[PDB]
């Protein structure tokens, strides 16, 4: 009826809110591993440095 | 008080977007009041007026 | 045919609750996620640096 129907279309925000969650869990990591792999600037930094150095 | 009045299909759960009042009307303005309960505020549910118990 | 024009304003209600309940944590978090990525661009380059 209107009452049962009312609490299913909660139901499709209760997803926008682990949808919420969803785009705040990978994009944390997502990004910590490209700020991981930022690195390979680092080494290749050190790598130049051994140039200079030879 | 609403020690034996009380029923389960009665109330809203999930209150996080719905609320249920127990309202109180006269016999005299039932009919004023039934023309009138959607239109006393805003997002007003216009079939929910189911009258538990009278008096 | 008011009976069904308040029952549909009431799913515009909640799609309207969606457009700032699921766009506002998306926002100032991912504001965030690079504020907090920038400065950790800056951890590792002093760490990085004091080797070389």
């Amino acid at each position: 009826q209107g009452i049962q129907q009312l609490l299913q279309a909660e139901k499709r925000a209760a997803e926008k809110v682990a949808d919420a969650r969803k785009r705040k869990a990978r994009r944390l990591k997502q990004a910590k591993e490209e700020a991981q792999m930022e690195v390979d600037q680092y080494r290749r930094e050190r790598e130049q440095e051994f140039q200079s150095k030879q | 008080s609403l020690a034996e009045i009380v029923k389960k299909d009665d109330f809203v759960l999930d209150s996080e977007y719905l609320v249920t009042l127990l309202v109180v009307v006269p016999k005299l303005n039932h009919n004023d009041w039934i023309k009138q309960y959607e239109t006393l505020a805003e997002m007003v549910v216009p079939r929910s007026s189911n009258v538990l118990s009278e008096d | 045919a008011d009976v069904q024009k308040q029952i549909k304003h009431m799913m515009a209600f909640i799609e309207q609750e969606a457009n700032e309940k699921a766009e506002e944590i998306d926002a100032k978090a991912e504001e965030e996620f690079n504020i907090e990525k920038g400065r950790l661009v800056q951890t590792q380059r002093l760490k990085i640096m004091e080797y070389y």
